[PDB]
């Protein structure tokens, strides 16, 4: 909330795409980690075929 | 206060941008908090 | 719906290709995850050869 | 309201751009919702 | 059909190469997925050698 | 009408570009539809 | 044959290198796929050493 | 006919460029067609 | 605290995104290392499933 | 002291930027220190 | 031989490095493929140590 | 100490981010090498779990 | 014929460039042809 | 001595930049030296 | 020796770094290939230890 | 020693970072090769643990 | 002869650049030839 | 001799740059030579 001056020295057309892209990548990384390390999430995708 | 900084924004514009980013973060966080409660309830995570 | 001012500070010729590219990549990631973790989707491709 | 922001757009142009993005998202989401019902019906996912 | 104004704010020299490149990559991904997950497509390449 | 937007195109030029993209997509889709019927007929996919 | 106006809105110094590069990459991908999935093409390289 | 489009080409120049691309594609395709017949004849592919 | 003159010769629009991106990547690397080398963190994701 | 350096900042602006970076680092470090104590208490790390 | 007009619309400082780089990469790919798929080329490097 | 003229011919906005990024990457590489080649460092992460 | 095209070359300059590329390709091909005969003679490839 | 070199710096500015880099390197090295002694004492490395 | 006009149409700022970088990469590729495919070069590094 | 004119046609802000980066990468490659192809270097890291 | 080509060089400067590249290549090749004889003598390659 | 070449340097500046590169290389090489003797003495390499 107090960091709003960051946009005086970082171009928003750089930093805003980077910020949102980093969030998106982070979410994918977390979902991929859960998928690769649990049995229960791949079992959810496998469904009744197991 | 009308000074234009190297980003091309004024102080007032830079705060206006960031306030929208703060708002969007709160929306994302509210949804994520709900998703974590759903994950805790519906998945084996946390039991 | 309320975020339309993003295009005052992000160039659409950056952000619109990025937005659509991210959607496309996300879709591929999901399809690839289902393909790699289920038996039923590769069985669908394998068809009657199984 | 004629102010040209550092993207090169005015406020009105930026809203016009985003409204088309909102519309396109709704179309994609409608198709995706149909695809999920088809996936649930035709695949072993959800039984 | 209704999205033609995209070329007012995305440069075609960016978006048209990206659009066609994404289509090309998508096609390769699909062909590669079928090749790597079926027996029948590699058997087609193998031909009379098996 | 004569307004040159940040892409460098006018409204009419942008529609002319997209119409050729629409046409090309229809050609690609027509060929792909034929290829899927051939794939269904000649490969084990769908039996 | 009818798409020649593409060079009004795509720079040829972008699109022509991309077009030819994509063709080259595609050919390599196909040759690599045949090499990796058949026995007969590796046997051709192996020659009389088998 | 004089209009210089955002690529830097006129309509006539853009058609001249593409016609050489069409010609080159036909040469590549003719060679590729011959190569496929050779591949079918000399390799186990298609028997 | 004494290095503030770095922003006289490095563009903040370069260095601030790089600085924060490096921090984000570093955190992901550490979390990924713990996930891939312990049993207790994948057991935490696995939960009651096993 | 009003000299503009190759970054586009003055000395005073560059210090103002860095002071916010220092502040943000202290916040991150305070949170990280708490997270390490939580990790030590709740995980098998350090026993 | 008939394609010399390509350098009216492709910058040689783009296309000539790309052309030569592609040739170099292609050669490496072919040598690598032979090395990885034959026994005789590895045995040539191994020499009398076998 | 005697190389300070490097900043007459290298832009600091290039070279200073590169210098610090290289240091950061080098540190990660060394830590990753120790983690992947010792038993004692992964055992330290594993803690009382095993 | 003095027209400077978007590459920055004239027609005559572009042909002069390509002729050197053609010459270099012929040299590379001649060497490669010799190398293939050596490969065929010295390696197990082709017997 | 006021000559501006292709980096945009003068000789004096370039030396001022590098001296801060030298100082920072010494700080990093001092910390790293301490960390190596800790690593030698606390880890199986060097016994 | 006869190709010196290449520097009329390729920028040396591009082509000379690329040329030398390609040579450096090629050398690394050859050394790495020998290291990975022979026993005698790994044994040289292993020395008296085995 | 005789090649100093390279900096008439290569920009030092390109070539000097590239030169030093290549040296740094080369050193990492050599250290990594020794680590991955000897028992004695990982045993040095492993220390008294095994 | 004093024409400046799109690289920014004259014919004479371009030849001067290439001569230094030719010279450097000969030095590299001389060293590489010696290294190959050493490799042939000291390694199992070629016996 | 005061000619400014396409790098932005004069002949004299380019030689001054390279001489510092030569000096730095000699320092690196001297250290590397010592490190190889240490490696030969302390590691199983070369016995
Ligand atoms: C067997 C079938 C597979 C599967 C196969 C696929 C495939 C294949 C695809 C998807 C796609 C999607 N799947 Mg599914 N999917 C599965 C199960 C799930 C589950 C689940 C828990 O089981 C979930 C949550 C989802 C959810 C989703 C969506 C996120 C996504 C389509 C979004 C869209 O159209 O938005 C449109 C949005 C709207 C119309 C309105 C949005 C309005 C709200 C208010 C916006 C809030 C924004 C928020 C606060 C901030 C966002 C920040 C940004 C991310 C930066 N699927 C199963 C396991 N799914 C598609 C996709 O990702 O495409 C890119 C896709 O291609
Ligand atoms: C089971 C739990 C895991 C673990 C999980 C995590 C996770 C997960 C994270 C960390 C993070 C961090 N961990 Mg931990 N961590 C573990 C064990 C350790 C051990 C150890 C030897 O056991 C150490 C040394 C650390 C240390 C660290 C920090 C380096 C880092 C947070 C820094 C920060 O906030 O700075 C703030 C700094 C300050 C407030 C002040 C600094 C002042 C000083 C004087 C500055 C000196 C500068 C120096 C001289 C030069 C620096 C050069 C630059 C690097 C270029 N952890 C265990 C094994 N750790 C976090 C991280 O890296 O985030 C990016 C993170 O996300
Ligand atoms: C167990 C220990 C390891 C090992 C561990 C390491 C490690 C670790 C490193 C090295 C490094 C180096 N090692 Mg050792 N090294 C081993 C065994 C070898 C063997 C061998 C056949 O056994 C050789 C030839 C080398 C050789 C080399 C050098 C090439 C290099 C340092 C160069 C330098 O300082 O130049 C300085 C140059 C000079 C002072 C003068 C040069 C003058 C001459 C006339 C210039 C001629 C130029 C030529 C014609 C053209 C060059 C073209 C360019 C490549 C583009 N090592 C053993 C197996 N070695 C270091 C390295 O590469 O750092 C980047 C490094 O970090
Ligand atoms: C075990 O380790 C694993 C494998 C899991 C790896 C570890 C992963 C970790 C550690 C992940 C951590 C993730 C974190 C920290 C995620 C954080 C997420 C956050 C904070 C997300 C925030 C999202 C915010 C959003 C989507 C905001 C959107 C804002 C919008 C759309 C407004 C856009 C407009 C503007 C910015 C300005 C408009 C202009 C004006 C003039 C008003
Ligand atoms: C288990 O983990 C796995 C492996 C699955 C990994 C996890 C993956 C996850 C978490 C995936 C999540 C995916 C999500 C969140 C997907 C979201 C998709 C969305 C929201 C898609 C939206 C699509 C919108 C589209 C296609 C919009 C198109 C708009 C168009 C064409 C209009 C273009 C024109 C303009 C923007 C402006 C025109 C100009 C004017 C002046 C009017
Ligand atoms: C199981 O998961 C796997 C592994 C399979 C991964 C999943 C993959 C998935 C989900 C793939 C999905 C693929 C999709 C959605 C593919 C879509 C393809 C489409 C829509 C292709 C469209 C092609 C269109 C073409 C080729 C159009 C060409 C147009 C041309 C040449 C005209 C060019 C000229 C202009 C644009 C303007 C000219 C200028 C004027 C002034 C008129
Ligand atoms: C099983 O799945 C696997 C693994 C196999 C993956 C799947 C791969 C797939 C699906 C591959 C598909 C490949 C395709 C579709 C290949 C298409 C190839 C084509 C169409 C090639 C065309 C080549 C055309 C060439 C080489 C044209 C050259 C033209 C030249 C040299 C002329 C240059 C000059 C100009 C353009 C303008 C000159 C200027 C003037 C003013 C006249
Ligand atoms: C075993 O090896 C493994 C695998 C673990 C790999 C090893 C990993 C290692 C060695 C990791 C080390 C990690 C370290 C050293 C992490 C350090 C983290 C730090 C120092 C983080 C600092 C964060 C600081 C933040 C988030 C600061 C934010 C500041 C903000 C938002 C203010 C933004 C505004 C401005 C800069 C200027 C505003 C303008 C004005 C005019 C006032
Ligand atoms: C089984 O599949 C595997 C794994 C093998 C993968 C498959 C690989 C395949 C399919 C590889 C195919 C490779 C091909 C097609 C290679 C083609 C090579 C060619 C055509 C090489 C040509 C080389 C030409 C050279 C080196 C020309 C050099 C020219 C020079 C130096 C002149 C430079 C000067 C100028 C261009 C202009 C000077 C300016 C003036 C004003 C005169
Ligand atoms: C077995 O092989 C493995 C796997 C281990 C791989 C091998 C890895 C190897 C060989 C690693 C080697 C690592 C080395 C050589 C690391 C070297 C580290 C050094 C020298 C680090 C130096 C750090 C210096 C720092 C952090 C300096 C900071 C300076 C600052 C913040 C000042 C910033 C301000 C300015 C530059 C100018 C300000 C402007 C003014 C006008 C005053
Ligand atoms: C089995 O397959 C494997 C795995 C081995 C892969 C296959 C690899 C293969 C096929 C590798 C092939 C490698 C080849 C072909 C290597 C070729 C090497 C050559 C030709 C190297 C040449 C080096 C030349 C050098 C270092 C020249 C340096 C020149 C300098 C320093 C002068 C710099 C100055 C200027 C250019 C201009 C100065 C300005 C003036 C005004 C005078
Ligand atoms: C088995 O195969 C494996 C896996 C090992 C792979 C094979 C790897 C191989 C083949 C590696 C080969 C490595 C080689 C050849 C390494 C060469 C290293 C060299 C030559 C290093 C040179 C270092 C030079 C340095 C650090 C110089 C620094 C200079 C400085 C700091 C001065 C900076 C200032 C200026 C340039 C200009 C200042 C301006 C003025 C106006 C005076
Ligand atoms: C983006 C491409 C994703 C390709 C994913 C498929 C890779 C192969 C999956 C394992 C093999 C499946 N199987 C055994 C039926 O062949
Ligand atoms: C691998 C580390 C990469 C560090 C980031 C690249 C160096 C900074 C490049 C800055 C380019 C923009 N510039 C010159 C205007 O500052
Ligand atoms: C793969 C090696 C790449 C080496 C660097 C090639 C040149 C990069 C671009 C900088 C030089 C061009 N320019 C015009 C800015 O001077
Ligand atoms: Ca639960
Ligand atoms: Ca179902
Ligand atoms: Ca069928
Ligand atoms: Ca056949
Ligand atoms: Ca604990
Ligand atoms: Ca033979
Ligand atoms: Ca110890
Ligand atoms: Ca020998
Ligand atoms: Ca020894």
């Amino acid at each position: 909330m107090t960091n709003g001056k960051i946009w005086l020295v970082v171009k928003p057309t750089v930093g805003v795409p980077l910020f949102l892209s980093a969030a998106v990548i982070a979410s994918v990384v977390i979902h991929a980690a859960v998928l690769t390390t649990t049995t229960w999430l791949p079992a959810y995708y496998q469904g009744s075929a197991a | 206060l009308n000074k234009v900084w190297p980003s091309g924004l004024t102080v007032a514009e830079a705060e206006e941008v960031h306030k929208q980013l703060i708002l969007g973060t709160r929306v994302f966080g509210g949804m994520a908090l709900i998703a974590h409660f759903l994950a805790a309830a519906a998945t084996p995570w946390l039991g």
